[PDB]
Parts: structure tokens; C-alpha cells; sequence
């Protein structure tokens, strides 16, 4: 939970920048306005509470399998 | 994993693949039925194969498991229909929707293991009889899945 | 000179510029550009089949306006 608190995250905000990501594969929902995102070091982008779930059981991004722990 | 099955069920309605329909069987949205078609140019092609589809309750971070209601002749799929894939098991990912888990299990059905069988002899006629392989997977197909 | 879909991985549809003589590798290379996924673990559908590195698209008769979908690099087993 640790190493997975310290992967940068950011409030989500659909007026100030336009991001290629706009829904969270995890639970097939779009991006929302203050929703707190989690950014692997591979880059995409999920909700938090959606990919860290996903992170404590396995260590790989749901969308490259990149190791996230990198 | 109630609100992300209903989402795959949406996936499906608005922008279905081509060759797969999937949906809950019942009013039980954790119970699945689909279909794939057989591709074309291959020993399965003009068959029609089902499956069945059951969701875990933790489910999208689970895979779902998925079995083939239709016999059919495969290297990585046994008498009892159960499918050996990685994606259904360690290599298994969220982003990976049911029709994309169909579509998937389609692309098996002509890039099969060999080398790492659910079915042994099955892989050894494949590896040593191409042509007979070919023979017995269109004849399956015909008895099975026409 | 003509363009195919695929529906990628982070849940939308794209679009690109190909031509018969582009090999899959080049198409996945695309697709990384576009998604951010290697073409390692890139594994490209088309009429129910995977697409081999090493052929082209008209060796698997992708004409104009086909959908190609992007799975995840998979193993039977
Ligand atoms: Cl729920
Ligand atoms: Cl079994
Ligand atoms: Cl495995
Ligand atoms: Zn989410
Ligand atoms: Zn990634």
C-alpha cells in the first residue's frame, strides 16, 4: 500500500486539460471532475481506488502490463 | 462486479464484434451464454460454438470463467470444454472485457500450443499429422458445431 | 493510402492511415504510438485470427474500412 500511495496521483479535471485517457478500464467508467486518478510509471492512468485494488494483488499495469514497481 | 457486468453489457449493444454475442442467461447477470462463430478458411470454419460464462464475485479482478458448451477439437480445450489460456488465468487483466475474452478464445482456435496441451494427443497429431489434424478438427466441426 | 479501425484497449476506436504493403509490425508500432502499449504485448485480431509479425495486411485481405481489435499478447496452454 505504500509503494502503491507514493505512484503520483492528481484530481482529475476535464476542463483544464484534455488527456488521450478519458475512462478507467478497471471499472469501464469515464473520468470524472475531483476523481482522484493514479498514474502508473508506464503512464496510463486509472481511478485510484479502481487500480490500487488491482495493484495489491498483482504488480503489472492492467493496460501494457508494465511493471508498476518500476 | 455487478455495475461492471452491466457495463459489458452495454459494450456489447452499442459496438458488437463480428464474430461473438455474449449475454446473462437469466435475470442472473454473474451467469453467461455466448457464441462464436467458427473463422473462416480454417477446420472450424461454418461452425457455430457456444459457451458458458460464469463471473466471480470479485470479478474484474478476477478472470471469468469461460467453457465451451460445444465440442470441439483443440490442442488447449478438453472433452469437458474448459479452455487452457493464460488470459484466463495468471496473465489475466481488467482491461480485458468479455468480448475482448471471446474474441481472444477465437484467435486460439487457429493459433493453438502444441507444445504446452491441455490434450495430448491432440498436440502430437498436430506436430505430426498436419493434414490429419485438419481432417479430424473440420470433422468435429461438422458433427458438433453445424 | 486507405484507413482501417481498431477498438484499442483503453476502451475507444482509432483510426489509421494504412496501405496494403504495411506490415503488422508496423501497424503495431502505430499503436504504440497512439496507446502507449509495446507491440510485444500487442496482439491484433482480424476476421476472428491473430495477425503475424512478418506479413502484411494484404496477405490477410485487410481491405479499406476493416476493424481490427487489440487484445493483449496471449498463450494457450
Ligand atoms: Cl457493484
Ligand atoms: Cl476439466
Ligand atoms: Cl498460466
Ligand atoms: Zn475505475
Ligand atoms: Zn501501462
Amino acid at each position: 500500500k505504500a509503494d502503491i500511495e507514493q505512484l503520483p496521483s492528481y484530481r482529475f479535471n476535464p476542463n483544464n486539460h484534455q488527456s488521450e485517457q478519458t475512462l478507467c478500464v478497471v471499472c469501464m467508467c469515464d473520468f470524472e471532475s475531483r476523481q482522484l486518478l493514479r498514474v502508473l510509471p508506464c503512464n496510463h492512468e486509472f481511478h485510484a481506488k479502481c487500480v490500487d485494488k488491482w495493484l495489491k494483488a498483482n504488480r503489472t499495469c492492467p493496460i501494457c502490463r508494465a511493471d508498476a514497481s518500476e | 462486479a455487478l455495475k461492471r457486468i452491466h457495463k459489458e453489457l452495454n459494450d456489447l449493444a452499442r459496438d458488437p464484434p463480428a464474430q461473438c454475442r455474449a449475454g446473462p442467461v437469466g435475470d442472473d447477470m454473474f451467469h453467461w451464454q455466448a457464441t462464436i462463430m467458427g473463422p473462416n478458411d480454417s477446420p472450424y470454419q461454418g461452425g457455430v460454438f457456444f459457451l458458458t460464462i460464469h463471473f466471480p464475485t470479485d470479478y474484474p479482478f478476477k478472470p471469468p470463467k469461460v467453457a465451451f458448451t460445444t465440442r470441439i477439437y483443440h490442442p488447449n480445450i478438453n472433452s469437458n470444454g474448459s479452455i487452457k489460456l493464460d488470459i484466463l488465468r495468471s496473465q489475466w487483466s481488467p482491461a480485458l472485457t468479455i468480448s475482448k475474452v471471446l474474441l481472444s478464445i477465437c484467435s486460439l482456435l487457429c493459433d493453438p500450443n502444441p507444445d504446452d496441451p491441455l490434450v495430448p494427443e491432440i498436440a502430437r497429431i498436430y506436430k505430426t499429422d498436419r493434414e490429419k489434424y485438419n481432417r479430424i478438427a473440420r470433422e468435429w466441426t461438422q458433427k458438433y458445431a453445424m | 493510402s486507405m484507413q482501417i479501425f481498431v477498438k484499442t484497449l483503453t476502451g475507444k476506436t482509432i483510426t489509421l492511415e494504412v496501405e496494403p504493403s504495411d506490415t503488422i509490425e508496423n501497424v503495431k508500432a502505430k499503436i504504440q504510438d497512439k496507446e502507449g502499449i509495446p507491440p510485444d504485448q500487442q496482439r491484433l485480431i482480424f476476421a476472428g485470427k491473430q495477425l503475424e509479425d512478418g506479413r502484411t495486411l494484404s496477405d490477410y485481405n485487410i481491405q479499406k474500412e476493416s476493424t481490427l481489435h487489440l487484445v493483449l499478447r496471449l498463450r494457450g496452454g
